[PDB]
């Protein structure tokens, strides 16, 4: 409870560096990026496999302490706004948590061979990864 | 390694290690069930 | 496409301009013809010893795993009093000796259904069959499966099979000399291995081995 | 044909083939006939090259902090004699960014790297262009002789592109080496007899010289 | 040492005589310039042989006289 909520933020931002790569990719050296066709693949379930792990020990803590942590920054603070972006962690969003990751990852170990006769690949899982990370 | 393992299967070579094996044994057993003179175990 | 292509003769040697044994044509994967002494003569024994170091550097990178990623969720602040050399004296439930013969038991049946691979390669066959499906035979050690090769890797999707098996044998030759670091510098110096690294990055020049 | 002390025996594998050939094999240490290991007349004129060439090294590196330090141009702190600079713990000591046993790690380290190679190369001398070393072995594999590889990388000027020019200058090579192995062995033995450094020792024996060599085993 | 004393005269001509009694004397490869003979070998065991000689007799003379 004392340093595990305060890096609660990851949980969006940690699927998010695969589909900035590969919309920086793609968009830009399309040879290079699907010549290395089934890594990003394997980095988007890593990472989602990181969030998994994340999400059921902020589960385990939910399910053992009965706590709600609202892990909140500044975003614009110029009038009337003072606007929030932060993370609220109820059971609610242990069961979503869990509910978008697990079934990300086994989506995403189904979409390795999906779109592995595809030529549109990685901008799909680019698409899978930013979609993650909205969720999330 | 080919042809060591010849040679450790020689009678002396294979001898002194059942021996030291063996006899580590008794020792550790002696150590642990010192001074025995009879089988109580049944 | 999956064949387990060799090194080719001219290939990077653990030592350069040295001459590579006979024994060491380039057949299994990480091959640079380290044989100083020749243990791996006998290819009926060269294949076990293949097997060998396959299965300890795989152990050998879990291992170095379980040691520097939770030591990393200690310092964010997740797991208390975290020490890996004193983590198997430290309390949990069933004694540790009843966690002992289980571990046996379990990893016994485990590791006698690989031995049973090693000894005769089809006996204990997995990845159950399906209708006009042909499994494709493994090899030992790389048993590929639905439950060990679900994503397909192994007979060569992302790159070639044998330079994956090469990446798996290097990698993990370097966990093996890293869990030999963790065997031994927890004890010459009786601290964290994460803690020696951030020791030595402060002064590398006086903080190494020599100061203990 | 300039002979000094010549024998015999040296005159029959010592003829004109190596750099400095004047004959002086008294004991008899580089005799083809019956060779092995490291008594060999290959071997032991790459040893008299090499071991010139660090003792050149040697010389103009262990006077120079003591050739500056009486006249400026350094520290006082680093201008120790060579023996009081660590490498003797018993006759002194500085203190460098790294203790003296991470340096000799550093040392073994990097000279292993360095003379690995060289050994290789000595043994097969097509060896050390074949593989991968970042790039840079495109220089480190012309070797003709081996202990004269003369490439981009340790021979980037000619110096010696004629043969003319490179036995003289092999003969400049090996007699300045050899000139620098005596003046070790003078650095030697002067520290152990006076324990004070070699500029010192060139010092009180210019200015004064009384008790020049009288001063036999005393510090 | 101490050029000029007893020590040192006694021992300058105990070599110099051991090296004239093996050059032009009845004590007797190596290819040095001089007219006959007397290599560094035999030079360097004449030398050895003088010192002895020289050892020999300052060491008399301060054990008695
Ligand atoms: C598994 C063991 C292994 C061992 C014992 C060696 C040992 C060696 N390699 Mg080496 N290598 C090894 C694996 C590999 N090497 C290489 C590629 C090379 C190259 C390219 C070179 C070497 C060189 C060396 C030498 C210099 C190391 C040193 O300075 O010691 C340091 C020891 C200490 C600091 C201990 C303290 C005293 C030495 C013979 C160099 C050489 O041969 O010269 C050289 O150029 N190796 C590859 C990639 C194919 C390897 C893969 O596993
Ligand atoms: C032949 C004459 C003789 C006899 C009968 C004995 C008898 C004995 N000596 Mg003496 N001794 C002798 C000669 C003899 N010794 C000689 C010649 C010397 C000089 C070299 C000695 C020097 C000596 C010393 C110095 C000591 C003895 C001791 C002993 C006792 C052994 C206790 C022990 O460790 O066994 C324990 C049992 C074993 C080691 C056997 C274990 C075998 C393995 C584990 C297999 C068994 C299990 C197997 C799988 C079957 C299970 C069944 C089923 C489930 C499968 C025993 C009374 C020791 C003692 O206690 O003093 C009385 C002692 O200290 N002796
Ligand atoms: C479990 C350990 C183990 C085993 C069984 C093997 C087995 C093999 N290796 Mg691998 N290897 C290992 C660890 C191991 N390796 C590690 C840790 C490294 C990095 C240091 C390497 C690096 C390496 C290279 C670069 C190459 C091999 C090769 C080979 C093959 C031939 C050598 C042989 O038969 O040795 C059998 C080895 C043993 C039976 C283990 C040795 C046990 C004895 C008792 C000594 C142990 C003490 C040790 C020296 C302590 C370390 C001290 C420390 C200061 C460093 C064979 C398949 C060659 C090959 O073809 O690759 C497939 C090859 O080119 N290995
Ligand atoms: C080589 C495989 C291996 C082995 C034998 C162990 C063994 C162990 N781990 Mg480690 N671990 C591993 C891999 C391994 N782990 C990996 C790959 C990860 C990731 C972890 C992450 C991990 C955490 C986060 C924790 C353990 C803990 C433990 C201990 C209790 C496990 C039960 O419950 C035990 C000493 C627990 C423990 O008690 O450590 C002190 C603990 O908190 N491990
Ligand atoms: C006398 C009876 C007997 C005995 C002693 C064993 C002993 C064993 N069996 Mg076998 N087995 C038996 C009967 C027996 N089995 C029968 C009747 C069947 C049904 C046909 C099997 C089917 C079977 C399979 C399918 C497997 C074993 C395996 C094993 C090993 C488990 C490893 C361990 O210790 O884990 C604790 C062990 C050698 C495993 C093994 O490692 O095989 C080599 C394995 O995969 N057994
Ligand atoms: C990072 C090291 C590493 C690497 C590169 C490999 C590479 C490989 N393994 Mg090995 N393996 C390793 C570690 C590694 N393994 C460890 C630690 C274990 C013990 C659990 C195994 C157990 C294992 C089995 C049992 C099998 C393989 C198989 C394979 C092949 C396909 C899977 C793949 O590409 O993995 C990619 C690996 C990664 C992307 C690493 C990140 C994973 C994170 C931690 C999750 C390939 C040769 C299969 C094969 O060859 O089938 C024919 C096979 O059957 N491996
Ligand atoms: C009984 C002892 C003995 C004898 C008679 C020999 C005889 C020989 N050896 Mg062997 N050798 C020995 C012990 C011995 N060695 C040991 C113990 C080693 C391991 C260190 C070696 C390693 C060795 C190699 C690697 C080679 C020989 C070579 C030779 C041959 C020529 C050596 C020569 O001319 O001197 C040459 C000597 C020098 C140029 C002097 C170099 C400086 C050395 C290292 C000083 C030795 C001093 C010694 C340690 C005493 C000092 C003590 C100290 C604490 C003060 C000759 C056949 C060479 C050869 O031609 O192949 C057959 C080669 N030998
Ligand atoms: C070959 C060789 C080796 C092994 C050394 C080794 C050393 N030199 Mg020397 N040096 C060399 C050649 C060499 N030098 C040459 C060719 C020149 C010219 C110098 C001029 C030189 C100076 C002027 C000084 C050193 C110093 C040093 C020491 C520190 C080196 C350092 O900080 O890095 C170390 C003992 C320093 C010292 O004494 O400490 C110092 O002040 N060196
Ligand atoms: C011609 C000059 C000369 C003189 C005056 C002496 C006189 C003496 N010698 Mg010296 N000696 C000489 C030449 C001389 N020796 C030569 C040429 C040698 C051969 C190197 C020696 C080798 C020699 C030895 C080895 C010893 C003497 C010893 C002695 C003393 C006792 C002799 C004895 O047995 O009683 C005596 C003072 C002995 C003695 O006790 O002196 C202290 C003794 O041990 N002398
Ligand atoms: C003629 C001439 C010449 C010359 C001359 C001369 C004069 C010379 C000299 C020389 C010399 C002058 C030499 C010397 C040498 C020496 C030596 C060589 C020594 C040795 C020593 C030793 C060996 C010791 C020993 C011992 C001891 C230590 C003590 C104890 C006892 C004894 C004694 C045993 C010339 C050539 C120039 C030219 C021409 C002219």
């Amino acid at each position: 409870m004392e340093h595990t909520y305060q890096y609660s933020w990851i949980i969006p931002f940690i699927p998010l560096p695969v589909p900035i790569l590969l919309g920086v990719g793609l968009l830009l050296f399309p040879t290079a990026t699907k010549n290395l066709r089934r890594m990003w693949t394997f980095l988007s379930i890593f990472l989602l496999s990181i969030v998994m792990i994340f999400s059921i020990y902020l589960s385990i803590q939910q399910i053992f302490l009965s706590c709600i942590h609202q892990n909140v920054w500044s975003w614009t603070i110029n009038n009337e706004f003072s606007f929030e972006f932060g993370y609220f962690i109820d059971p609610l969003t242990s069961i979503m948590s869990i509910l978008i990751t697990t079934v990300g990852i086994l989506v995403l170990i189904y979409s390795d061979n999906y779109m592995s006769h595809d030529q549109g690949y990685l901008r799909f899982f680019a698409y899978m990864g930013f979609f993650n990370t909205s969720m999330l | 390694m080919r042809d060591l393992k010849t040679y450790l299967s020689v009678a002396p070579v294979l001898s002194t290690l059942w021996f030291g094996s063996l006899a580590g044994l008794l020792i550790e057993i002696n150590r642990l069930f010192p001074d025995a003179l009879t089988f109580p175990f049944f | 496409s999956s064949v387990c292509e060799p090194l080719p003769p001219d290939r990077p040697l653990w030592f350069p301009g040295s001459s590579p044994p006979e024994w060491l044509d380039g057949s299994l994967p990480g091959d640079f013809g380290f044989d100083p002494l020749g243990l791996g003569s006998d290819p009926d024994t060269l294949k076990w010893f293949a097997q060998a170091e396959l299965i300890h550097s795989r152990w050998a990178m879990l291992a170095v795993t379980g040691i520097i990623i939770p030591e990393c969720l200690e310092r964010l602040g997740f797991i208390e009093n975290f020490s890996w050399y004193d983590a198997g004296s430290r309390e949990y439930f069933a004694d540790s000796t009843t966690l002992f013969v289980a571990q046996m038991v379990l990893m016994g049946w485990a590791e006698g259904r690989r031995w049973a691979d090693l000894i005769k390669p089809g006996s204990v066959d997995i990845e159950p069959k399906y209708p006009h499906k042909v499994n494709p035979k493994p090899d030992v050690g790389y048993p590929g499966g639905l439950w060990f090769d679900f994503m397909m890797w192994g007979r060569g999707s992302p790159e070639p099979v044998m330079v994956l098996r090469t990446k798996e044998i290097k990698n993990g030759r370097l966990a093996m000399l890293a869990f030999l670091g963790f065997c031994f510098q927890a004890t010459y110096t009786s601290q964290d291995p994460i803690e020696n690294l951030m020791a030595h990055l402060a002064d590398p020049g006086h903080c190494n081995v020599f100061s203990a | 044909r300039p002979l000094w002390f010549a024998s015999s025996q040296s005159l029959s594998y010592l003829d004109g083939s190596l750099p400095g050939d004047y004959g002086f094999d008294p004991l008899g240490l580089s005799d083809p006939e019956g060779t092995g290991g490291f008594i060999e007349p290959r071997w032991l004129a790459y040893g008299e090259i090499i071991n010139g060439r660090f003792a050149m090294l040697g010389a103009a590196g262990a006077i120079a902090p003591e050739i500056l330090g009486k006249a400026g141009l350094i520290p006082a702190e680093t201008a120790l004699p060579w023996f009081q600079t660590g490498v003797i713990p018993p006759a002194g000591t500085y203190t460098y960014w790294a203790d003296n046993y991470t340096l000799f790690v550093l040392e073994m380290a990097l000279m292993g790297f360095a003379e690995h190679r060289r050994l290789q190369d000595w043994y097969n001398p097509g060896s050390m262009g074949k593989q991968y070393f970042l790039g840079l072995e495109k220089g480190l594999a012309g070797s003709g002789n081996p202990a004269y590889p003369g490439g981009p990388f340790f021979n980037p000027l000619g110096f010696g592109k004629d043969e003319k020019s490179l036995k003289e200058l092999k003969l400049k090579e090996v007699k300045n080496g050899r000139l620098a192995m005596l003046a070790i062995l003078g650095y030697f033995i002067q520290g152990l007899v006076t324990g004070v450094g070699p500029y010192q020792n060139l010092l009180d024996h210019l200015a004064d010289p009384v008790n020049n060599n009288v001063l036999t085993s005393l510090k | 040492d101490f050029i000029g004393s007893s020590t040192n005269l006694i021992m300058v001509t105990s070599t110099t005589l051991m090296l004239f009694a093996g050059r032009f004397g009845l004590a007797p490869g190596l290819q040095t310039g001089d007219p006959a003979g007397f290599t560094l070998a035999d030079t360097l065991a004449c030398g050895t042989v003088g010192h002895i000689i020289g050892v020999g007799v300052v060491l008399g003379l301060k054990n008695i006289g």
